[PDB]
């Protein structure tokens, strides 16, 4: 048996190129010598060590430069820049997953680790997004504006939207990743959003306009779900809906102030 | 439409013309990657335009032409070791599985018991 | 001039210079269509006009041939399937049948122990 | 350009394209001394720029084979003791250590008495 130094000569050329790629100018790099770099290295049984290698490579980047430009535009176009890392991160992984296809395969399903992709989204998920100041800022600033939103302002809808998508494939294979950290704060946010309208709107009219209020409350909350946040939130947002306005005052709307289903 | 639907692989100094649909038998295939144009192919170019690629040009034939009409055509001299690792730089999966059986085929016959 | 007797394919990058009754000798057969003048062609390598088909030049050899001499000339190297779907591809049912009958022969053959 | 990772082989008649890479996979082997751009090299096609080596063609695949994918691709034809020697010359030092092998295991399966 016998080892070389060698192997660090391509893994470096290999290592040179990930970084440029995120740099963002591919010029001169050629896909044809990465992959069989790429090859070179699973083939001489260093799998373990190019697989070890991606992870640090991508994952330094992301803290070092992706984090410290959403840190700093924490106020200051905050889910435009987010947004834009997922975007480009994105468009640099598939490349990763591309230069990574044979390592893909073998290492990949011999040791059961998990794949490129699940690897690139991971660390994204890890290290920037699931951060908590910029996990927490970014559910608080969308939480600011969604309800901005209930309150008549005219907002980027796809920007929240984006951000949404951004989670959900951030996710994997499950929704979790999307329900840990937006949906479950949004639905019971929203409850006592709704817990306080339907006070509020049982003081100012009877029980039709109650009704027509809740109709067409439960008509917009469903559009938002399917222009503004995911379409799989629906049903969710529906059951609270209806627990709150409607099953919590049911015995009400029954018996209205000279109204109700007895008048 | 500034684009062709022929491509010239300069695999191994050889040149083999072949037709972009005939390489996404398998996309998760290497040809397939050099089938598009992304943005990370547009250095591997010849003066010809060709794409410059760099393994065997003779164990390739049964490697295009399996993506042509899905079935192994190795020329009855090569060696059925010796696609297989060929094979498995292209990454077509379903082609590596029936040269390996192919190279067990081979030994029911060679590594017999009379 | 009126029109080239002679035409030049393009099989997978090999120029196979021919004339058309040698593409002219089986009616339903691909190459018959070429022949065609009719407006339906647009594969003119137009810097000569030769006309492209993407598929494996070596196999194109004994189609060729039997398009000539109606014989299924052969070299050895060549695989004997790749020949049946080579010739598959090109429509030429008289030859397939030959073909059919020398694997038949090779391998019942080869399928005989005493 | 100043350099290009592609190195042009004119190995006794038949060209080989290969990336530098490939060659360099043990420096001591006789054409990692090729790839380099030292001034102690001058011998190539003016025109092409491809080294002239003066050695079989032929045996030269499963040399380069080797060089490109680490396993020892020998066609049937091609004559084991013709690469052991082939590789021989290049000085890849872990190619012969495997090709005596198969030739021991060549030559001791065959004379093999029962």
């Amino acid at each position: 048996t016998m080892d070389e130094k060698y192997v660090n000569s391509i893994w470096d050329l290999l290592k040179n190129a990930i970084q440029e790629i995120q740099r963002k100018n591919n010029s001169g790099l050629s896909f044809e010598e990465l992959y069989r770099n790429a090859y070179t290295m699973v083939l001489h049984k260093h799998g373990e060590k190019l697989y070890t290698g991606l992870r640090e490579v991508v994952t330094e980047h992301l803290i070092n430069k992706v984090r410290e430009d959403v840190l700093n535009s924490l106020n200051n176009n905050f889910l435009q820049t987010l947004n834009q890392a997922w975007n480009d991160h994105q468009t640099a992984m598939v490349m990763i997953r591309d230069i990574l296809m044979y390592m893909d395969r073998v290492y990949v399903q011999q040791n059961n680790v998990e794949n490129v992709y699940n690897l690139g989204l991971i660390i994204f998920r890890d290290q920037v997004v699931r951060y908590g100041c910029i996990r927490d800022h970014l559910r608080q600033t969308l939480l600011d504006m969604i309800a901005r939103e209930r309150k008549g302002e005219v907002v980027d809808r796809g920007a929240i939207r984006n951000a949404c998508q951004m989670l959900m494939i951030l996710g994997l294979e499950g929704r979790s990743v999307y329900e840990e950290d937006f949906e479950a704060p949004f639905l019971e946010m929203s409850a006592e959003f709704f817990q306080m309208e339907s006070q509020k709107f049982l003081a100012e009219n009877s029980a039709s306009v109650y009704i027509k209020k809740v109709e067409a409350r439960i008509n917009e909350e469903i559009e938002r779900v399917m222009h503004c946040l995911d379409k799989s939130t629906e049903e969710p947002i529906v059951k609270v809906v209806e627990r709150e306005l409607i099953s919590k005052h049911m015995k009400t709307i029954v018996e209205m102030e000279n109204s109700g289903l007895v008048h | 439409g500034s684009v062709s639907k022929w491509v010239r692989l300069n695999v191994g100094g050889t040149y083999f013309l072949t037709t972009r649909q005939t390489l996404c038998r398998d996309p998760k295939s290497f040809l397939y990657r050099l089938c598009q144009a992304d943005p990370d192919l547009d250095s591997d170019k010849d003066e010809t335009g060709a794409y410059l690629i760099d393994r065997d040009p003779t164990y390739f034939g049964p490697v295009l032409n399996y993506l042509r009409h899905g079935k192994l055509v190795i020329n009855k001299d090569l060696a059925e070791e010796g696609v297989l690792e060929e094979a498995e730089f292209y990454n077509i999966t379903s082609l590596i599985k029936l040269v390996k059986d192919k190279i067990r085929e081979r030994d029911s016959k060679t590594s017999q018991v009379p």
